[PDB]
RNA sequence: AAACUCCAUAUAUAUAAUUUUAAUUAUAUAUAAUUUUAUAUUAUUUAAUAUAAAGAAAGGAAUUAAGACAAAUCAUAAUGAUCCUUAUAAUAUGGGUAAUAGACGUGCUAUAAUAAAAUGAUAAUAAAAUUAUAUAAAAUAUAUUUAAUUAUAUUUAAUUAAUAAUAUAAAACAUUUUAAUUUUUAAUAUAUUUUUUUAUUAUAAAUAUGAAUUAUAAUCUGAAAUUCGAUUAUAUGAAA
RNA sequence: AUAUAUUUUAGUAAUAGAUAAAAAUAUGUACAGUAAAAUUGUAAGGAAAACAAUAAUAACUUUCUC
């Protein structure tokens, strides 16, 4: 069917592939989703501020 | 039947001799030393070994530089020889006898197995 | 003649359902030639590595700052500079 | 001198001048043991016919110079 | 590709182990008894049934002899050789002999006769035929912690069994124990029920002690206890014997290796040390008539040791350990070993042997028919080298030249 | 051609203060045989067979003619003719003569049990020959916990030799072991085969043959061992 | 730590993006995008394998900020 070299190549391919290695989707509650949004938005704002500070300097 | 470190062994095979025959890193003296360390009587047979004794033998083998590791050292040396523009390395590459021999006739064994990847 | 792995039917990734390849990565500490440690994410399972030949001991990266070994071992009693001076007449060449 | 006692096989060379200024050492010795005192010196070792240029690496330290200048040509057969 | 009936062994083994003594003439010969040697002083004599039983168990009758020639192993009594030795054994205060001589002269046969005598006179016999087994490394061994020496619990077991069987139980069970003894049990029965076997002082017996069956690591302890018991008892004589003692003398270091890879010394073993102790004035037996009878074998190596031990050569100090071990000599000197040279056969004895062989029908046709008897005897004597019995026997039977 | 010759043999004589001893020898000189005699049985006085009595009496070496093969050699050496004479003459340093597809001779070692290996110190039994361009004994040290073996180193005792050394000859013979081989081992019992027997359990085509090939470490000779030498050790263990 | 039973995993195989000029379904429809050449480079790579880079932001919307 397959050689040892062929097997090893397949294994190598698998290492890179998403076949049966990835978890379930990250589902959130609506409150949790909001909390996440507020975390991200605030962070983004902070990053923008920092960029402006550096740019201004 | 009596397996030890992967290598199979027929019963009634004298232990030290059997070890010498099978394992690449060890000859006569080394096998005797191992037996002495473990405390088997000389001319003890492979079938007589209990399970703890077998485990102790296996451990001793693992502690020693043997089998594949020993083979690799030899391969590494020949790779090193090849790397420098050496005569010996050149002979190894070309599958000729290395040890200052004649090759007008009778150099067949060298041709057969003087590779860079030696052992098999 | 051409050595290949023959393809099976491809699995249909639906539009929107495609997920990004987040590979499994460990936080790995690299101690360089000197004692400066640096954390890097790595796919191979080894929490700690210490390096021998790095930029921090290479002369190109800091200009301002075993056959030979075997030879040294088995010509040790003689102690082999003075020896160079003794054995270096530059007439013949 | 092969035997560990009484070695190595030392020969006189223009070593110090080579070390000062990169002038290759044309050796017709071929039986001089390479030393740690000349790694990274350019040697031009004799081959019978023509002198052979070599830069001595740290892997060569145990060996003779003549071991790196192969005297005979690589054999072939004219398939006629 | 082998059957049960077919002979697969090499020649010497075959002759020992394939019963070709089966097809042999029954011979109504006289019986060996020391009390009636005057009757059968220079005649061939079959052993008694009891003696035979004991002797076989001990291991007196050996492979390279021509015991296959007759119904059972047979010897003759000799005034110069065997009878004289017996008298010495009876009379001497020390009673401590080493049977020396040239190869094939009849040292083992002398030993067998001595054993037979001991059996007749109600004595226990501890025979060690072939010390090569315990000395050379071809059976399990272990460093005991209590006894500071290496025990050998396959050989030891066999030796114990031989002791048990060679000797009659009535003589052996007349001995009460001096001490109590705990041992590890090793029966198929009562393994879980009885973890230990206990022998009491007055109630238990030496026979019972012998019959004990322990694990290998207690076997050496058991052996030690037995020896001690035998030393203590004064009711029965103990004949100790070691044949091929030459090997023991020469092979100073055994083939066994300790934890570090180097050869174990013979005196660091259990058996060899014990034997040496028995030889010397150290494990002294309580009873009189309790002898040690050692025997050399021409098979084994020769060197300066045994001559130096005896009154033969002055002690050269510079000769090597291999060719002269001084400890062994010292030990031999300590226990006053008076050596006994086995003399070669006389003409009359040779003639008598030849006559016996003729009666049993071993002689060839060219020897018997068309030949003077006296002349034949003289020829036989000549070819043996003036009465080497084995050589003579070989010339008679194994010649075909 | 044979014979005389040499070696070897048998005998005799001589010599050797039987410590240079081996007189069981060595070496000069002889003698001895290409053996002799007789009885018979076949073929024609003899010649082969047989038998007998007399003897130590039986080999090997050198010598290979004339002619021939335009056999081999101008590379042992010499000489004719011919060619080279700053080169075809002379010296040094290195390399080569040891290259490797196939092929061809000679050998060596093998492919295991009418055959291989361990061991064998009152050291089983030889001959012939070498040692002032040397032979190297005993003994110490390391490989190697005993020591022996084998190999090196250390250092030279003896003798330039019937005196000492090379050198305890080896097969032999003896004990032990030996895979292929459940044709054995080891646990139990077993017993008048006890270095062994029987019973019942477990023991499941290159080895414990061979030594090519290679790796590393040492040693030897030499001023020098890379091409390109010889040992020893630890591994490697083709083919057959 | 280990034994048995009952399960669970390991068949290890690529696209992860509405993919966009390597090759592959050549007719429908829906959505989206832009090619090529030449040039400058870069491990074997060389005139010729692959990858990268190579026209202009006025005005507008949102975000942060002086
Ligand atoms: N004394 C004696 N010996 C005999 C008699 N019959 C046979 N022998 C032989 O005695 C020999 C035993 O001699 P032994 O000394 O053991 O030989 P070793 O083993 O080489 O020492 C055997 O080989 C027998 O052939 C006998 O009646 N009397
Ligand atoms: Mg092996
Ligand atoms: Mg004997
Ligand atoms: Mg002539
Ligand atoms: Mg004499
Ligand atoms: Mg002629
Ligand atoms: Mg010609
Ligand atoms: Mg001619
Ligand atoms: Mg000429
Ligand atoms: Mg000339
Ligand atoms: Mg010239
Ligand atoms: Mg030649
Ligand atoms: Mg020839
Ligand atoms: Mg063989
Ligand atoms: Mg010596
Ligand atoms: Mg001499
Ligand atoms: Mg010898
Ligand atoms: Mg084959
Ligand atoms: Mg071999
Ligand atoms: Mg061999």
């Amino acid at each position: 069917s397959l050689s040892p070299l062929a097997q090893r190549v397949v294994t190598q391919l698998s290492v890179m592939s998403a076949s049966r290695k990835q978890p379930k989707l990250l589902k959130l509650a609506r409150e949790d989703l909001i909390k996440h949004q507020t975390i991200e938005k605030c962070w983004s704002i902070y990053q923008q501020q920092q960029r402006e500070r550096r740019n201004l300097q | 039947v009596v397996h030890i470190l992967g290598k199979g062994f027929k019963g009634k095979e004298v232990i030290k001799i059997a070890l010498a025959s099978k394992f690449y890193g060890i000859g006569k003296t080394t096998a005797e030393k191992i037996c002495s360390k473990l405390g088997f009587y000389p001319w003890m047979r492979m079938h007589q070994l209990s399970e703890p004794q077998i485990m102790s033998i296996a451990s001793e083998l693992s502690t020693m530089t043997i089998e594949g590791d020993a083979r690799a050292i030899v391969k590494d040396n020949i790779a090193l020889k090849r790397k420098i523009g050496s005569y010996s390395g050149m002979r190894h590459t070309l599958h000729l006898p290395v040890r200052g021999q004649h090759t007008r006739n009778n150099a067949k064994t060298a041709r057969k197995l003087n590779k860079i990847d030696r052992r098999g | 003649t051409r050595i290949t792995l023959p393809r099976r039917p491809a699995k249909k990734i639906q539009l929107g359902k495609s997920r990004p390849a987040i590979y499994h990565q460990f936080n790995v500490k690299m101690e360089l030639s000197d004692g400066s440690v640096v954390i890097r994410r790595s796919q191979y399972p080894k929490g700690e590595i210490r390096l021998i030949q790095d930029q921090r001991n290479n002369p190109l990266w800091n200009p301002s700052r075993g056959s030979l070994d075997r030879f040294n071992k088995r010509y040790s009693s003689l102690f082999s500079t003075v020896e160079l001076s003794e054995e270096n007449k530059k007439k013949t060449q | 001198s092969r035997s560990v006692w009484k070695g190595p096989n030392i020969v006189p060379l223009p070593i110090r001048e080579a070390m000062t200024k990169g002038t290759p050492i044309r050796t017709n010795a071929r039986a001089a043991t390479i030393l740690p005192q000349f790694v990274g010196l350019k040697f031009q070792i004799h081959n019978g016919k023509e002198y052979v240029p070599i830069e001595i690496s740290e892997d060569m330290v145990g060996h003779k110079l003549g071991e790196f200048a192969p005297t005979r040509k690589r054999f072939s057969y004219t398939q006629t | 590709r082998v059957t049960p009936g077919s002979l697969y062994k090499n020649w010497t083994n075959t002759t020992h182990t394939a019963q070709l003594q089966q097809t042999a003439v029954p011979l109504a010969l006289p019986i060996f008894n020391f009390d009636d040697i005057s009757k059968t002083l220079n005649k061939v004599v079959s052993y008694s049934n009891k003696q035979y039983k004991s002797l076989h168990h001990l291991g007196s009758f050996k492979k390279s002899q021509f015991n296959e020639l007759f119904q059972k192993p047979v010897c003759l009594v000799r005034e110069d050789a065997t009878n004289s030795f017996l008298k010495k054994l009876v009379s001497h205060p020390v009673k401590k002999f080493i049977i020396t001589g040239e190869p094939g002269v009849g040292k083992t046969v002398l030993l067998s006769q001595a054993h037979a005598y001991a059996v007749d006179s109600k004595q226990i016999i501890i025979n060690i035929s072939y010390p090569e087994l315990f000395l050379n490394g071809r059976n399990d061994f272990s460093y005991d912690d209590d006894l500071k020496l290496f025990i050998q619990p396959m050989y030891l077991k066999k030796l114990i069994r031989k002791i048990l069987k060679a000797n009659d139980p009535a003589l052996l069970k007349s001995i009460e124990l001096s001490k109590d003894y705990k041992f590890s049990n090793a029966n198929p029965k009562n393994a879980s029920v009885k973890p230990f076997v206990t022998l009491n002082k007055t109630k238990n017996t030496v026979l019972d002690l012998l019959s004990v069956m322990t694990h290998p690591h207690n076997r050496g302890k058991l052996m030690k206890a037995i020896i001690d018991e035998l030393s203590v008892q004064s009711k029965v004589p103990i004949m100790f014997t070691v044949d091929n003692f030459s090997k023991v003398l020469t092979t100073a270091y055994s083939a066994y290796r300790n934890t570090e890879n180097k050869q174990i010394y013979s005196l660091d073993l259990q058996m060899g040390k014990l034997m040496m102790d028995i030889i010397s004035g150290e494990t002294k037996f309580a009873n009189g008539e309790s002898s040690t009878i050692l025997a050399i074998s021409g098979v084994d190596r020769t060197n300066k040791t045994l001559p130096v031990a005896l009154g033969k050569i002055p002690v050269d100090p510079y000769v090597t350990r291999y060719h002269y071990e001084p400890k062994f000599v010292e030990l031999l000197q300590k226990g006053n070993v008076t050596e006994f040279e086995v003399p070669k056969l006389n003409k009359q004895e040779v003639n008598e042997l030849i006559d016996y062989y003729k009666q049993s029908n071993v002689l060839l046709d060219k020897d018997i028919t068309g030949k003077k008897w006296e002349n034949l005897i003289d020829e036989k004597y000549f070819l043996s080298g003036n009465g080497n019995p084995r050589e003579l026997l070989k010339s008679l039977v194994l010649s075909h030249r």
